[PDB]
C-alpha cells in the first residue's frame, strides 16, 4: 500500500491538509504508518518511513533517528492533555514528566554535542527560568560554551535570554521564575525587534539589526569576565573569567560595532581623540588575557576633557534605552556644529541669536520636538525667524510645544496653521495635536477658526471588504496615532468604534450581553477541542475570564444571575483538564471570587481547588497571600486555616533556603496580632542557616531595622523557644542574631 | 475568653494602670503596619470594656489620645472608638467639653476631606 501512501502524501489538493485529513483516517501497515505520519501534511512520515525502511529495535530506532531528522519535526523541536504528558515520557526516554526529562537531555547534551537550535534553548531555558532538577538546567553550560567557542547575531542574540543573568547568588526560588517570566514575555521576539531596529535608527547608528541580542549577550558575559558543583564553579567562573566561546568570531562581529563607535567620536576635534586610545584598553585587557574590568581598561585609554553617553551606558552596565529594556565665541562654534548637524542632543545636553539662527535657518532647511525644545530650554529672535522659514522649509510630534516651553511665535503659528487650514486631514490632525502642544490671542482665535477648519480638511484622509474596509480608505491612515479610541478596538474586537459596540449592549447591558455571551458559549462548546492545545488554555483561560465578566456584571448591574452564570460556567469548568499553565488564571479567578465573597461556602470550596491546582511552585502562592492580606476582617478562624495552609508548606527542610525567602514574606504579611507568632512560628520550622536571620533582616527592614536588632516579637517568640526542650539557651542565640540565648531569653525561661 | 475569664478575676481592683495600657498600644502601632494596627483597634474597644472606672470633667483624655490617622486599619475604629466615645461623652453626666476640638477639628476636617466620605455616624455623634 506504499504507492497509495506516496499519493496520500503528495501535498496540494486543499492546502496541504488533504495528506493530514488522510492521516486522521489512517490513524501495508508500514504505508499505513508513513499515511498516519502525513497528519504534518504530509512530512510527517519520512519518520514513519524509517521505521518502514527498517521494517524490530531497528525499526525504533530508524523512527528515532528519523525523528530527529527526517522531514519536519511537527511540534517536536521543543514539544511546542494526557498524550502531552505521554510525550514528556517519551522525551525522557529520547534524551537517553517534562521538567525530568529536560534533566535528562541538558545532562546528555553537556556530555556531548546536543548552534541557532542550541541558542534557541538557551532561549527556552531563559524563559524557563527554572527546572525540575536545576542541575540538568544549569550544569548544561560546559557543553554549552564548549560547543559555543567551538563553532548568525540571531543565534547569538537568543543565547542573550540566558547569557543576560548568568550570574549567581541572590533572590532564589523567586529570580527563578521571574526571570522566566521576563524571558518569556519578551519571546514574542519579532515585530518588535523590528521596532528596536527602527528605535536604532532614530537612537542614531550601529548595524544591521538582529545584532542587538548579539551585543547582550556578549555584554553579560563580559561583564562576568571583568568580575560540590561549587568548587567545579568557581573554578570554570574564572576560567569564563577568561574563556566562553568563539572570540575570533565576535572579534570580527564587533567590526560593525566598532564602526558605530568610530562614528560616535569643540566635540569636532575630539573626532581624533587620541587615535586609538580604546586600543590601550583593548591591549590592557588582551594583554592581561584576564585585566580587572571595574575599568582598568578605560584607564589605560579614556580621554576625558572639558560624555552623556558616557554616564549612560555607565549606569546601564531613549531608543537605545527601550531596545535593551525590551530584551529584559562658544555661541558661534556651537551653531557652527549644530547647523552642520545631532544639534538637538547636544543642545538638549546643555540643559548668540545670530549663531541661533545659522544653526536654525540649518535646521529650517533640513525641515522635530527634540530640536525645537532643545533651542527652548535656552530661553534668539534671529532663529526664532529661521524657525518660521522651518515651516515654510517644511511646506515627530510636538513643533508648538517648545513654544510653550519657552508675540512673532504666535504669527509664525498662524501663518502655518492658515496654510493647514486652507492628505489635507493629516496635516490637519497635526496641526490640532500641535496647538495642544503649545498651549495667545491667536489662540482664541484660532480655537473658533480650527473648528470649522478640521471638519473641511477630514474628508481628505479617504467586515474585510466592507463594515471595516469601508472606514479604511481615510482609517487606514487616519487611525494611525489617533489618539482616539476606536482601530484598537476593531483590531481586538476580531478576537467611536467600541462607542457603537457598546451602544448596542447599552444594568439593562448586562442582560443584552448575557445573551451575547450565551452564543459565544455554545459556539466554544461545539469547537470542543481543536487547535491541538492552543485551544485549551484558550479555553481555559477564556473560561477564567467569561466566569470572571459574568459576576463582574452582577456587581456592575447591582443582577446576581450574572454571578449564577459564572457559577455555572465554572461548574462546567470543573471537570478539570485545566489547559495548560491557562487554568492557572481561573485558578487564580477561583481565589479571587473566594476572596471577593461566596456567601455560600463556595469559596472555601473555590480555595481548596485553587490549592490543588498545579505548578513549578512559587509566584502564585504570593500572589495569593498579598491579595488575602489585603485583607481586615477581624476574626480568629480563617486566618488559622490560611496559617495552616501555610505551614503545610514548611516540610521537608534542605531547600529551606526558599523557606527563608518565604517567612520574610510571612512576617510582611501585615502581621499584625496573633499572626506575628505565626510568623515566628513559621520561622522555628526551617533552617537553611541563619537564612531566617537574613530572612528576618528583610521582613524587619520592611518594618524597620533588621533581624535581631528589629526582634520585639521576642517577648513572646522566645517564651515559644522557652517552652521547648532546648530551650531559650539553645535557640535564642541564633534570634539574637549559647550564652547570648541564656541571656535573650532570660524572662522567657521564668 | 480563658483571658478574659482569667482577667475577670479582679483582686484588688483600681482603675489608673488603664493608662499605661493605652499608652503601650498607641506606640505599637504608631509603627509597625495595618495588621498590627487592626489587632490594636480590636485591643482598644477592650481597653473601652476593661475602662469600667470612670470621672466625668476629670477624665478629658476621652478622646485626645483618640486624635490618631483615621485611615486604614483606624477609619473604622477611630469611627467606632469615637462613636462609642461620642456616647459616653453624652451618657451619664455627659462631660462634653471642648478643649481638645482644635485638634479634633484638624483630623476631622481632613480625614472627612480627602475623599470627602464622612458617613451620617459622623454627624450624629
Amino acid at each position: 500500500i506504499v504507492e497509495t501512501l506516496n499519493f496520500l502524501s503528495s501535498t496540494k489538493i486543499k492546502e496541504r491538509n488533504n495528506a493530514l485529513d488522510e492521516l486522521t483516517t489512517i490513524l501495508p501497515t508500514k504505508a499505513l504508518s508513513t499515511t498516519a505520519e502525513a497528519l504534518v501534511e504530509l512530512l510527517a512520515s519520512e519518520h514513519t518511513k524509517y521505521c518502514d525502511l527498517l521494517r524490530l529495535s531497528l525499526s525504533e530506532n530508524r523512527l528515532s533517528t528519523i525523528s530527529y531528522v527526517l522531514r519536519l519535526f511537527v511540534e517536536k523541536s521543543c514539544e511546542r492533555l494526557l498524550l502531552a504528558v505521554v510525550p514528556e515520557l517519551m522525551v525522557k526516554d529520547g534524551s537517553k514528566l517534562v521538567d525530568k526529562i529536560c534533566e535528562y537531555f541538558q545532562s546528555q547534551m553537556k556530555l556531548s554535542m546536543v548552534t541557532n537550535f542550541i541558542s534557541i534553548l538557551l532561549n527556552l531555558l531563559a524563559l524557563d527560568t527554572v527546572g525540575i532538577f536545576q542541575v540538568t538546567r544549569t550544569i548544561t553550560w560546559t557543553v554549552i560554551d564548549f560547543l559555543r567557542l567551538s563553532k548568525n547575531t540571531r543565534l547569538i542574540m537568543s543565547l542573550i535570554n540566558q547569557l543576560i543573568l548568568k550570574c549567581h547568588c541572590f533572590s532564589v526560588i523567586d529570580t527563578l521564575m521571574l526571570i522566566k517570566e521576563a524571558w518569556s514575555y519578551n519571546l514574542t521576539i519579532g515585530c518588535t525587534s523590528n521596532e528596536l531596529v527602527q528605535d536604532q535608527l532614530s537612537l542614531f547608528d550601529v548595524m544591521s539589526s538582529e545584532l542587538m541580542n548579539h551585543k547582550l549577550p556578549y555584554m553579560i558575559g563580559q561583564e562576568n569576565y571583568v568580575e560540590y558543583r561549587e568548587y567545579i564553579l568557581l573554578r570554570l567562573s574564572n576560567y569564563k573569567p577568561q574563556l566562553f566561546t568563539v572570540n575570533h568570531v565576535e572579534f570580527s562581529y564587533i567590526r560593525g560595532s566598532r564602526d558605530k563607535n568610530s562614528w560616535f567620536a569643540w566635540l569636532k576635534i575630539l573626532g581624533i581623540t587620541k587615535s586609538l586610545l580604546t586600543y590601550f584598553a583593548l591591549n590592557r585587557k588582551n594583554e592581561n588575557y584576564s585585566l580587572l574590568f571595574k575599568r582598568r581598561k578605560c584607564d589605560s585609554d579614556i580621554p576625558s576633557i572639558l560624555t552623556f553617553l558616557i554616564h549612560l551606558l555607565e549606569e546601564n552596565s531613549s531608543f537605545a534605552e527601550q531596545l535593551k529594556e525590551l530584551l529584559f565665541n562658544g555661541d558661534m562654534a556651537r551653531l557652527f556644529k549644530v547647523c552642520l548637524p545631532s544639534c538637538l542632543l547636544l543642545a538638549n545636553s546643555i540643559k548668540s541669536d545670530e549663531k541661533t539662527i545659522n544653526q536654525i535657518y540649518d535646521l529650517y532647511e533640513l525641515s522635530n520636538e527634540s530640536f525645537m525644545l532643545w533651542g527652548y530650554l535656552q530661553y534668539i529672535s534671529s532663529a526664532d525667524r529661521i524657525f518660521e522659514w522651518l515651516k515654510s522649509k517644511w511646506n515627530q510630534f510636538c513643533n508648538f510645544i517648545s513654544w510653550l516651553g519657552n508675540w512673532d511665535e504666535s504669527h509664525k503659528i498662524w501663518q502655518h496653521f492658515q496654510e493647514q487650514r486652507e492628505l489635507d486631514l493629516t496635516r490637519y490632525n497635526e496641526i490640532l495635536y500641535r496647538l495642544l502642544e503649545n498651549i495667545d490671542n491667536l489662540c482664541g482665535d484660532s480655537t473658533f477658526s480650527e473648528f470649522i477648519a478640521a471638519y473641511k480638511r477630514t474628508t481628505l484622509i479617504t467586515i474585510r471588504t466592507i463594515n471595516v474596509d469601508h472606514l479604511v480608505l481615510d482609517k487606514i491612515n487616519m487611525k494611525e496615532i489617533v489618539n482616539d479610541f476606536i482601530r484598537m478596538q476593531k483590531n481586538k474586537s476580531q478576537t467611536s468604534t467600541i462607542d457603537k459596540a457598546v451602544r448596542a449592549y447599552l444594568l439593562k447591558q448586562a442582560i443584552g450581553e448575557k445573551s451575547s455571551y450565551n452564543k459565544i458559549l455554545e459556539e466554544f462548546t461545539e469547537v470542543l477541542g481543536e487547535k491541538l492545545l492552543c485551544n485549551h488554555y484558550s479555553s481555559s483561560n477564556q473560561a477564567m475570564l467569561l466566569l470572571t465578566s459574568y459576576i463582574e456584571a452582577i456587581r456592575p448591574q447591582w443582577s446576581d444571575c450574572n454571578d449564577i452564570l459564572d457559577w455555572i460556567i465554572s461548574r462546567f469548568e470543573d471537570n478539570s483538564f485545566t489547559g495548560v499553565a491557562p487554568t492557572v488564571n481561573l485558578s487564580m479567578l477561583l481565589l479571587s471570587l473566594l476572596q471577593n465573597h461566596d456567601l455560600s461556602h463556595g469559596s472555601i470550596r473555590g480555595g481548596k481547588q485553587r490549592v490543588f491546582a498545579t505548578f513549578i511552585k512559587c509566584l502564585q502562592k504570593l500572589d495569593s497571600s498579598n491579595i488575602i492580606n489585603i485583607m481586615n476582617s477581624i476574626s480568629s478562624y480563617m486566618a488559622q486555616v490560611s496559617y495552616k495552609n501555610q505551614s503545610i508548606i514548611f516540610y521537608e527542610i534542605k531547600s529551606l533556603f526558599g523557606p527563608p525567602q518565604q517567612s520574610i514574606e510571612k512576617s510582611a504579611f501585615y502581621s499584625l496580632a496573633m499572626s506575628m507568632l505565626s510568623l515566628v512560628s513559621y520561622p522555628s520550622l526551617v533552617f537553611s542557616l541563619e537564612d531566617m536571620m537574613t530572612y528576618s533582616g528583610f521582613n524587619h527592614t520592611r518594618a524597620f531595622i533588621q533581624q535581631a536588632l528589629n526582634k520585639i516579637t521576642v517577648a513572646f517568640r522566645y517564651q515559644n523557644l522557652t517552652e521547648l526542650f532546648e530551650y531559650c539557651k539553645f535557640d535564642l542565640i541564633m534570634y539574637w542574631f549559647e550564652f547570648l540565648g541564656r541571656y535573650f531569653v532570660e524572662i522567657s525561661a521564668i | 475568653v480563658q483571658t478574659q475569664f482569667a482577667h475577670e478575676k479582679n483582686n484588688t481592683h483600681e482603675f489608673k494602670l488603664l493608662f499605661l495600657s493605652v499608652i503601650t498600644d498607641l506606640e505599637k502601632t504608631s509603627t509597625y503596619i495595618g495588621k498590627l494596627r487592626c489587632a490594636r483597634e480590636l485591643k482598644y474597644l477592650f481597653v473601652l470594656y476593661e475602662n469600667v472606672l470612670v470621672k466625668s470633667s476629670t477624665l478629658n483624655f476621652i478622646i485626645i489620645r483618640l486624635s490618631k490617622f483615621l485611615i486604614d486599619t483606624q477609619i473604622h475604629d477611630e469611627v467606632i472608638t469615637i462613636f462609642s466615645s461620642l456616647l459616653n461623652l453624652a451618657d451619664k453626666n455627659t462631660f462634653e467639653i471642648e478643649p481638645s476640638l482644635p485638634n479634633l477639628f484638624c483630623k476631622i476636617f481632613i480625614y472627612l476631606r480627602e475623599n470627602k466620605q464622612l458617613s451620617p455616624s459622623f454627624q450624629q455623634a
